RNA sequence: AGAACCUUACCAAAUCUUGACAUCCUUUGACAACUCUAGAGAUAGAGCCUUCCCCUUCGGGGGACAAAGUGACAGGUGGUG
RNA sequence: AAGUUGGGCACUCUAAGUUGACUGCCGGUGACAAACCGGAGGAAGGUGGGGAUGACGUCAAAUCAUCAUGCCCCUUAUGAUUUGGGCUACACACGUGCUACAAUGGACAAUACAAAGGGCAGCGAAACCGCGAGGUCAAGCAAAUCCCAUAAAGUUGUUCUCAGUUCGGAUUGUAGUCUGCAACUCGACUACAUGAAGCUGGAAUCGCUAGUAAUCGUAGAUCAGCAUGCUACGGUGAAUACGUUC
């Protein structure tokens, strides 16, 4: 969709949303690409065949729109791992004293 | 039993490429975190490009580079209180060995490449013809220790 | 045949590993003698305080001395000994027949 | 300059929580002119004779202890800052003999 | 003709022979530099039959058992210098004097309790 | 908490098997904690005791993916 | 206190999830050996006394 | 200092067991049939200068040895009450087979009875330091070598607790030969407990 | 040297006072030693394995289960190292 | 095929019962005064290394929550009995550790070498069936043999190219794996997602004198399930002590 190039194939569909490491083998299994292939890969009749496989995937973009609002169905229910999103609050179970930083 | 008297210093094993002392010694100072294997590759690997960028065998290379390195007057402070307290004491002959090592590896740390295939290599030269960072260190002591000459 | 001998103290199963390997001989064996099996000990670290402190701990352990006595000579005589008890205090016996 | 404050069967108010900075803390303040460090301050009631206050500050070289076996809680701390400021005046002209005229050979 | 030493070190034992021949080792029934990682304390492992100037005389070829490659190594050095007194009997002050003759000097400390590992204390704040 | 036996509390499906017939009474108190939610608990209200007072809720059909002890809070935080 | 819960260990539970252990003269739950069934106060005790069979003190 | 007791160093070493017994299954619970019957024997004796037992287990015939300061009185009147403690002994446990009892001489050098009948000397609240001296002068007059012991909480009535150590003779706590033998009691004197431990030697 | 229950001592509920425990004990009433129903659940109500061993000769005493009892007593991780 | 099988090879090794290291033995100039200093003699050398052991005593030091008892208090309760919470809460503040901030690394393939300890329906192989956490039975066994168990770092090769990039993986939804009456409060992993702080840290401060700092993984006690802790285990292993004035 908007992958970078001039670096290899196995990391560069990782750089969009929806994908990590299942390039080395999902994406490698419906289409024949190779690991070594750079911005020098002529992948415009290898742009269809990983286009087919990725129209089964919800990677590119819209799963963080099934994302967003499976936590907004979470709190509506007003559920207790619904609102630990609301209140920063770890939301898995943690221990909310001094090492709970990143949730704030 | 550093009151008793002193420590009874210990024998080391020299180096079986170069067969020297020095060599091995630099081994165990680049020897992070108790991997021989790992650093002793990347030395083996660090003198075919000192050998590569000079006709020279290295093992002449690296006792001619380390002369460039180590200093020989340094500052040992003697607690005199209101005084300078930092007088110019010249260096043991052990310690001089030492302290060159030292130095050496410690600037060979903060270059520009990665890989200390040639992070190393590079400061020889440089300490090989007497330039670099590894050398403008000991004539920063050699402005230190020989501007307060007052206390020799 | 793989008589099992082990035990808490050694002066104890060394002495009635002299018993068996003498109350066989007078019988018609050919003893393979007493060889020592390793000891299975096993180490409990308790903390000494009553309360509180740890840093400051007593380690415990117990020691089990094993041996055993093979015979491939079996005759009555020899199995005299085996349903003769004898040495009953600290030790027991494993009779594989 | 903290106080980790804990009373042994006493509840610490709050009248508290700022007497003790105003004697116990400021009055160290403008010793040890380089400062960071942790007090301690035990509040110890025995139901059979009287309470008793601990203040125990540690620094770099010498700790300051003090003790007082007295039941008012406000008037004790008003001798128990007396023996802290003496311990530091203790503590700094030990190391305060540093002019010393020594003149090298 | 079979001149079979021991040698000990760091909780690694190695058992040596001597057969005649030269200078060819084959620890676990193979290859020396495809069984020890990097070659270079093999130069120091032929340190003790150096001295009696043994290179091209004997195969030695090694049953080791247990510790580390500089366990296994550094044990039959001291393997095959318990063996070299039973071939050149009268060079004992020639591996006495230099080395590997000496013993298996030194193992792993114990780990005492209350602390980290092995006489490590671990750290406190308030000194 | 396998695929195998979906858990359900057991003391409260026979109690609630003779509501789901007729018109439903809407309130019934119990405790919760171990069951799940799948659809023969929807429409009916609960009194889930949180420890100190039990808590009504009613059970909508988007609730069907989490458990029913989930709702009653326990913490009494709002505090700062 | 003490004998209420030593009465609630020695009947059978409802659950074999419940499984608890004490000892038989120590009060103390929680610091059992299941090859002994000791506290670590008198398991220190009685190795001292030597009432328990062969067990070395320390120093391996 | 922390003493550690003396006869901790030494279970092994230059002593030997109270109880010399194996078993390598269910080493659990018939361990705690000696210290039911270390309670038991305990209780119903209530000091007839009993120092320690022994047991040893074999074969469903598990022994019981008493050394008991005063003989005969654990018999009874010519194995009357060493009979009659079979009669419940052997129904505490199952079998409880071959009840004996062996004798001591030199009543009180063995440190068990030493610390125990100068503990009952406390009941009756007579002069302590005189109930330590009774111990001590009389000790090597009996054939000792070493004699230590003190008395530690409540001392003479008053409220702060006092140890009060008395001691001659070479008492090597530290040399792993000695055979030094300690026992602590339980005085009571209805102000609390006193505790009194002893320390003998050869 | 193992907090989901238990642990758990804490709190909110539901119900108990010879108490889930121990001891004299009295009639030893001699197992409510097992299932259904009602229940947050312990508990409550019925269906019930009415006994257990010896040794007399009579049906007692010893181990017999505890339905009731108190002269009593128990129980307190309640307090003060 | 390794059955390490046949024989027993018992030899070495290993596993356990005992002989030996103390200034015994010399030389110093060193004067006898013991030591010290330097040798040789054994494998070992100067209390060999380490453990256990902690004098008189100090601190009304710490536990009436392991216990035990003086005094005080409680007795329709301050004792009981249950499932349901809580001990896991948080704008925060100090301790102690784990993992890191990389190309002396990262990712993938191959290929080695340990020690200690456990296994009373417990350890559960080799096969399979699952991407995996793992499920199904028998193979062995109450164990120097059977199993946990192929240690890992390493080494060898291919890679990325020096960026908050193939550095790590916190946090959130999807697997419902397993244990257990039951994982919502409140577990343990792995599965595809998501990828945050973080570029080696100020004043200060701590540990450590050789198999030690450092690192790498393996065990056990608790335990139905659960450690980045603890306790033991080996692998690899530096640097540095001129000196007593502060």
């Amino acid at each position: 969709v908007d992958i970078p190039r001039e670096k290899r194939v196995v990391i560069s569909l990782t750089y969009i949303y929806g994908i990590g490491t299942s390039t080395a083998q999902k994406i490698l299994e419906e289409a024949n690409v190779s690991a070594d292939t750079r911005v020098k890969d002529l992948t415009d009749d290898e742009l269809g065949r990983i286009r087919e496989v990725v129209d089964g995937y919800k990677v590119e973009g819209d799963l963080r729109r099934e994302t967003n609002l499976n936590i907004k169905r979470l709190m509506e229910i007003s559920s207790y791992r619904g609102i630990r999103h609301r209140r920063g609050l770890p939301v898995r179970g943690q221990k909310t004293k001094n090492n709970a930083r990143t949730r704030k | 039993m550093p009151r008793k008297g002193s420590v009874p210093k210990r024998d080391v094993l020299p180096d079986p490429i170069h067969n020297s002392k020095l060599v091995t010694k630099l081994i165990n100072k680049i020897m992070l975190d108790g991997k021989r294997g790992t650093a002793q590759r990347i030395l083996y690997s660090a003198f075919d490009l000192v050998e590569q960028r000079s006709g020279r065998d290295a093992l002449e290379v690296f006792e001619e580079a380390i002369n460039n390195i180590m200093p020989v007057l340094e500052v040992k402070a003697r607690r005199v209180g209101g005084s300078n307290y930092q007088v110019p004491v010249e260096v043991r002959p052990e310690r001089r060995t030492t302290l060159g090592l030292r130095w050496l590896v410690n600037y060979a740390r903060l270059r520009g490449e990665k890989t200390m295939e040639d992070r190393l290599a590079n400061e020889i030269l440089d300490a090989a013809n007497n330039t670099g960072g590894a050398v403008k260190k000991r004539e920063d002591t050699h402005k230190m220790a020989e501007a307060n000459k007052a206390f020799a | 045949i793989r008589i099992r001998l082990k035990a808490y103290d050694h002066r104890v199963i060394d002495q009635s590993a002299e018993k068996i390997v003498e109350t066989a001989k007078r019988s018609g064996a050919d003893v393979s003698g007493p060889i020592p099996l390793p000891t299975e000990k096993s180490v409990y670290t308790i903390i000494r305080a009553v309360h509180k402190y740890k840093d400051s701990r007593e380690q415990f352990e117990q020691r089990t001395h094993k041996r055993l006595i093979d015979i491939v000579n079996p005759t009555p005589k020899t199995v005299d000994a085996l349903m003769g008890l004898n040495l009953p205090s600290g030790v027991d016996i494993e009779i594989k027949l | 300059i903290r106080f980790e404050i804990h009373g042994d069967n006493l509840t610490i108010t709050d009248a508290i929580r700022n007497y003790i900075e105003e004697k116990i803390g400021k009055l160290e303040r403008y010793f040890n002119d380089v400062p960071n460090a942790v007090a301690h301050v035990k509040v110890k009631t025995y139901s059979n004779s009287a309470t008793k206050i601990e203040v125990t500050i540690p620094l770099k070289n010498v700790t300051l202890r003090a003790e007082e076996r007295n039941d008012d809680l406000y008037a004790g701390i008003d001798l128990i800052n007396n023996k802290l400021e003496r311990q530091v005046r203790k503590y700094k002209t030990r190391i305060n003999r540093k002019s010393r005229d020594r003149g090298d050979q | 003709v079979e001149y079979r030493g021991t040698g000990r070190r760091k909780n690694s034992v190695a058992r040596v022979r001597l057969v005649p021949g030269e200078g060819n080792i084959t620890v676990n029934n193979r290859d020396v530099r495809e069984y020890l990682p990097f070659e270079s304390l093999i130069l120091d492992l032929n340190q003790p039959f150096d001295v009696t100037e043994t290179k091209g005389n004997y195969d030695v070829l090694v049953n080791v058992h247990g510790g580390g490659f500089t366990g296994q190594a550094q044990a039959i050095r001291h393997g095959i210098a318990r063996a070299l007194l039973e071939a050149d009997p009268e060079y004992r002050g020639s591996l006495k004097r230099a080395g590997l003759l000496t013993r298996d000097p030194r193992m792993k400390e114990r780990k005492k309790p209350g602390l980290k590992a092995a006489r490590r204390s671990p750290q406190f704040s308030k000194r | 908490s396998i695929k195998k036996g979906p858990f359900v509390d057991e003391h409260l499906m026979k109690k609630v098997e003779a509501q789901e017939g007729s018109e439903k009474k809407q309130v019934i108190k119990t405790w919760s904690r171990r069951s799940t939610i799948f659809p023969n608990f929807i429409g009916h209200t609960f009194a889930v005791y949180d420890g100190r007072k039990h808590v009504p809720v009613y059970v909508t059909e988007d609730m069907v993916g989490h458990k029913l002890g989930e709702f009653a809070p326990t913490r009494t935080f709002k505090g700062h | 206190a003490k004998t209420s819960m030593v009465a609630k260990q020695q009947k059978k539970q409802k659950y074999a999830v419940r499984e608890y252990t004490r000892c038989e003269r120590c009060g103390r739950p929680h610091s059992v050996y299941r090859k002994f069934k000791l506290c670590r106060i008198c398991f220190r005790e009685l190795a001292y006394k030597g009432q328990i069979p062969g067990v070395r003190k320390a120093s391996w | 200092g922390q003493k550690i007791n003396p006869i901790g160093l030494r279970v092994g070493i230059i002593r030997d067991w109270e109880a010399k017994w194996y078993a390598e299954k269910d080493f659990a619970s018939l361990l705690h049939e000696d210290l039911k019957i270390r309670k038991f024997i305990d209780n119903e004796l209530k000091e007839a200068s009993v120092s320690h037992v022994e047991i040893e287990r074999a074969a469903n015939r598990i022994n019981i040895a008493i050394h008991t300061g005063k003989p005969g009185m654990v018999i009874g009147k010519g194995g009357s009450e060493i009979e009659k403690l079979r009669n419940k002994l052997n129904a505490l446990t199952d079998k409880k087979v071959h009840i004996n009892v062996i004798e001591i001489k030199k009543v009180d050098l063995d440190a068990r009875l030493v610390a125990e009948n100068i503990a009952r000397q406390l009941e009756n609240r007579a002069s302590f330091r005189r109930v330590q001296k009774q111990a001590i002068t009389r000790a090597m007059k009996l054939g000792a070598k070493g004699i230590k012991t003190q008395v530690s909480g409540r001392l003479g009535g008053a409220d702060i607790a006092r140890a009060e150590q008395y001691s001659e003779g070479t008492v090597p706590l530290h040399t792993l030969r000695a055979d030094i033998d300690y026992a602590h009691a339980e005085a009571d004197t209805t102000y609390g407990k006193l505790g009194v431990k002893v320390w003998i030697y050869r």
